C-alpha cells in the first residue's frame, strides 16, 4: 500500500500520496485538497471535514476544532486554561488531562483531544483509500516544530487509534523543506527560513540544512496570530457597515456572526486573487439580507498591523539563529494565508527583494513533504 | 564608470568626508546635501548627514536621517550591511542618551541586517548597563525583609526548600544582607547540599567578617563532607572571633581527630585530594614530581628542600590533604 503523509493543523488538514514517481495531493469528497480539521457530533452522525465545518452553524457546542491546542497537555496547563475560554465546547479535567465534552446522539460524551485527532486522521485515511482503491496504513504525520515529547507521542497515538502505522513524526518546517527539494543541495548549504502563517497560529523557524540533515536553529511565533484574526477584522468591517445601514449591531448574534465570518473567509480567499470580493448573505440578522463588499486595499487596511506584526518573529528567529538576512539562502512560504499578496510583499521588502519559494502551493507543501518522506521510509 | 550625477554626488561626498576629518560638521553637511540631491538613491549621503547630528548630540535629527536612509536603501536594494550601519547608529544615539533599552531594540535590528562585530559588542555593553540598572531598580530592602521573614517562617518548620525560595527572592531584593546568605546556607546544609552551603556562607562572611555563624555553618558543611582540614580551619576562624563558641570549639575538636581517622584507603585520599586544583597543580608540575622522587629515596632531600617555602608549602599542602604521610 502506497505511503501517505498527513498535514494535521488546527483548522485544516491535507493528505498526499507518493505514487508513480511523484506526490499527488488528494482532494476530498467536496473537491478540497485541504479540508477542515473539524468534527461535528450531530444527533445523527459523527461528521468529519467539510461535512463537520458546515454544521458549526447548527450545533456549535458539539463541534470541535483546535484539537492540537489541547493535545499532549495537562488540564491545569495555562494554555488549556486560557484557550478553552474562547471555545463553544467544554474542556473537562479527566486525570489532569483535558477531555472535550459534546452531546452526541443526545448523549453526554467526552473525548480526549487525541481521539478527536484520530477521527480527523481516519477521515484523511478514508480520503486516501478511496482515491487509491485500497487500505493504507503506512503514514507520516507532521507536527509544529515547538512540540514537546508528550505532544509528538500523543499525535502518533491518534494515528494508532485511526488505524495507521505511523512510520514517523516530522516537524512541519522540515516537511516543507523536503517538499521544496532543499535536501538535494549536495552542499553544507542551505540556511532556510520557513514562514508558516496558518489558521490559528504563526510559526516561524530557521532550519539549517547540511546535505540532507536538518536542524532547527530557531523558532519564533505567535500562538494567537494566523488567518483567523484576519477574518475577524473582516467581520468587524462588515458588522460596522451592517450597523450603519440598519442601526443594528449584529456582533452579538452568534448565528449572524458565524455566517458572516464564514463569508468573510470566502472574501479573504477571493482577495488573494482579485482586488474585490462580495459579501452575500441571505437573512443575516433578524431576516435582513446583507449585501456588501470589500476590496483588497480595504482588507489590507483593516489588517495592516496584523500583517506587519508577522515580521517581528522573523527578526527574533534570525537573532536566535545568530544569522543575518544575507545568510538566508532560501525563503519558504507555508500556510494558505501566505497566499495573500500583502504577506508576500512584506517578506520581499523585509528580505530586500529575495524571491519567495512558491513552487508548491503553501498549504499543500507540508502534506507534500510528508508524503515524500513517507515514500522514502517505505522504499 | 558612473552616471554623471553619481560621479558628481561622489565628488561632493569626498569633499564632505574631508570636511568631517577636520570636524567641520556644517561644511560637510552642505557637501552631503548636494551629494544627496545629485544621487538620491543612495543612503550614504543621508547617513553622513546623520553622523553630524549624532556627534552634535542632535539625536533626534540623526535618527530621522538614519530611518530615511534605511527606507531608501531597501527601495534601491543596497547592501544589507549599509542598512545595518544605519541601525547601529540609531542604537548608538540611544546608547549615548543612556536609553539602553532602545539602543538594544535598534541594535537588534542592526544585527538582523548584519551581525557586525561592533554591534555585537556595543549591544552587549547596552545590555550590561541596562541589566545593572534593572537590578538596582528591583532592590528594595523592605520587600527583602518581607520575603526574608516568610523564608524564616518556612525554615523554622523544617521546610528548607521553601525557605530557600523565599530567601532567594529576598536576596534579589537586598544583596548585602549577609544574614540572608547564611540563612540560605543553612537550608543547603540541612538538605545535604553542603557545597551550596559553602558558597552562601562565604559571601555572608565577606559581607560580615564577624558573623560567627557564617563560619559555623560553612565549617559544618565542610565537616559533613569529611573535609575536616578546612572545616577545622573555618571553625577556628570562628574561634578567633569567639573562643567560647560551641560549634566553633566542638566542631574544631571533632575535625582535629577525624581529619586523620578518615584516611583509611588511599583511594579515598586520592579522590578527595585530587578534587582540589592546588594539589592537581602540584602533581601536574614535573619539577615537583622530581622533588618528590628524591624525597622518597632520601629523607635528607626533605630536610634540605623544605627549608625553602616555595617547596615547603607545596609539600605542606600535599601533607594536609593526606597525600604525603610522614612517619
Ligand atoms: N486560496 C487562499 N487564499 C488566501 N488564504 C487561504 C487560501 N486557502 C486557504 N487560506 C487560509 O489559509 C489558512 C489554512 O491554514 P493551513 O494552510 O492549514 O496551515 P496550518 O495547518 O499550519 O494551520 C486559513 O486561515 C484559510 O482561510
Amino acid at each position: 500500500a502506497a505511503a501517505i503523509g498527513i498535514d494535521l493543523g488546527t483548522t485544516y488538514s491535507c493528505v498526499g500520496v507518493f505514487q508513480h514517481g511523484k506526490v499527488e495531493i488528494i482532494a476530498n469528497d467536496q473537491g478540497n485538497r485541504t479540508t477542515p480539521s473539524y468534527v461535528a457530533f450531530t444527533d445523527t452522525e459523527r461528521l468529519i471535514g467539510d461535512a463537520a465545518k458546515n454544521q458549526v452553524a447548527l450545533n456549535p457546542q458539539n463541534t470541535v476544532f483546535d484539537a492540537k491546542r489541547l493535545i499532549g497537555r495537562k488540564f491545569g496547563d495555562p494554555v488549556v486554561q486560557s484557550d478553552m475560554k474562547h471555545w463553544p465546547f467544554q474542556v473537562i479535567n479527566d486525570g489532569d488531562k483535558p477531555k472535550v465534552q459534546v452531546s452526541y446522539k443526545g448523549e453526554t460524551k467526552a473525548f480526549y483531544p487525541e481521539e478527536i485527532s484520530s477521527m480527523v486522521l481516519t477521515k484523511m485515511k478514508e480520503i486516501a483509500e478511496a482515491y487509491l482503491g485500497y487500505p493504507v496504513t503506512n503514514a507520516v504525520i507532521t507536527v509544529p516544530a515547538y512540540f514537546n515529547d508528550s505532544q509528538r507521542q500523543a499525535t502518533k497515538d491518534a494515528g494508532v487509534i485511526a488505524g495507521l502505522n505511523v512510520l514517523r513524526i516530522i516537524n512541519e518546517p522540515t516537511a516543507a523543506a523536503i517538499a521544496y527539494g532543499l535536501d538535494r543541495t549536495g552542499k553544507g548549504e542551505r540556511n532556510v527560513l520557513i514562514f508558516d502563517l496558518g489558521g490559528g497560529t504563526f510559526d516561524v523557524s530557521i532550519l539549517t540544512i547540511d546535505d540532507g540533515i536538518f536542524e532547527v536553529k530557531a523558532t519564533a511565533g505567535d500562538t494567537h496570530l494566523g488567518g483567523e484574526d484576519f477574518d475577524n477584522r473582516l467581520v468587524n468591517h462588515f458588522v460596522e457597515e451592517f450597523k450603519r445601514k440598519h442601526k443594528k449591531d449584529i456582533s452579538q448574534n452568534k448565528r449572524a456572526v458565524r455566517r458572516l465570518r464564514t463569508a468573510c473567509e470566502r472574501a479573504k480567499r477571493t482577495l488573494s486573487s482579485s482586488t474585490q470580493a462580495s459579501l452575500e448573505i441571505d437573512s443575516l440578522f433578524e431576516g435582513i439580507d446583507f449585501y456588501t463588499s470589500i476590496t483588497r486595499a480595504r482588507f489590507e487596511e483593516l489588517c495592516s498591523d496584523l500583517f506587519r506584526s508577522t515580521l517581528e518573529p522573523v527578526e527574533k528567529a534570525l537573532r536566535d539563529a545568530k544569522l543575518d538576512k544575507a545568510q538566508i539562502h532560501d525563503l519558504v512560504l507555508v500556510g494558505g494565508s501566505t497566499r495573500i499578496p500583502k504577506v508576500q510583499k512584506l517578506l520581499q521588502d523585509f528580505f530586500n527583494g529575495r524571491d519567495l519559494n512558491k513552487s508548491i502551493n503553501p498549504d499543500e507543501a507540508v502534506a507534500y513533504g510528508a508524503a515524500v518522506q513517507a515514500a522514502i521510509l517505505m522504499g | 564608470d558612473l552616471p554623471e550625477n553619481k560621479k558628481q554626488a561622489l565628488k561632493e561626498k569626498e569633499l564632505g568626508n574631508d570636511a568631517y576629518k577636520k570636524k567641520d560638521f556644517d561644511t560637510a553637511l552642505k557637501h552631503y546635501d548636494k551629494a544627496k540631491e545629485l544621487d538620491p538613491t543612495n543612503m550614504t549621503y543621508i547617513t553622513n548627514q546623520a553622523a553630524v547630528y549624532f556627534e552634535k548630540g542632535d539625536y533626534n535629527k540623526c535618527r530621522e536621517l538614519c530611518e530615511k536612509a534605511i527606507e531608501v536603501g531597501r527601495e534601491n536594494r543596497e547592501d544589507y550591511r549599509q542598512i545595518a550601519k544605519a541601525y547601529a547608529r540609531i542604537g548608538n544615539s540611544y546608547f549615548k542618551e543612556e536609553k539602553y533599552k532602545d539602543a538594544i531594540h535598534f541594535y537588534n535590528k542592526s544585527l538582523a541586517e548584519h551581525r557586525t562585530p561592533d554591534v555585537l559588542k556595543k549591544c552587549q555593553q547596552a545590555e550590561k548597563i541596562l541589566k545593572e540598572q534593572e537590578r538596582l531598580a528591583y532592590i528594595n530592602p523592605d520587600l527583602a525583609l518581607e520575603e526574608k521573614n516568610k523564608g524564616n517562617e518556612c525554615f523554622q518548620k523544617g521546610d528548607y526548600p521553601q525557605a530557600m525560595k523565599h530567601y532567594t527572592e529576598a536576596i534579589k531584593r537586598n544583596p548585602k544582607d549577609a544574614k540572608l546568605y547564611s540563612n540560605r546556607a543553612a537550608c543547603y546544609t540541612k538538605l545535604l547540599e553542603f557545597q551550596l552551603a559553602l558558597k552562601d556562607c562565604e559571601e555572608c562572611i565577606q559581607l560580615e567578617p564577624t558573623f560567627i555563624k557564617g563560619y559555623t555553618r560553612k565549617a559544618a558543611a565542610l565537616e559533613a563532607m569529611k573535609d575536616y582540614t578546612k572545616a577545622m580551619d573555618v571553625y577556628q576562624k570562628a574561634l578567633d572571633l569567639d573562643s567560647s563558641c560551641k560549634e566553633a570549639a566542638d566542631g574544631y575538636q571533632r575535625c582535629m581527630m577525624a581529619q586523620y581517622n578518615r584516611h583509611d584507603s588511599p583511594e579515598d585520599v586520592k579522590r578527595r585530594a585530587m578534587a582540589d586544583p592546588e594539589v592537581q597543580q602540584i602533581m601536574s608540575d614535573p619539577a615537583m614530581r622530581l622533588i618528590l622522587e628524591q624525597m622518597q629515596k632520601d629523607p635528607q632531600a626533605l630536610s634540605e628542600h623544605l627549608k625553602n617555602p616555595v617547596i615547603a608549602q607545596k609539600i605542606q599542602k600535599l601533607m594536609d590533604v593526606g597525600l604525603i604521610a610522614i612517619r
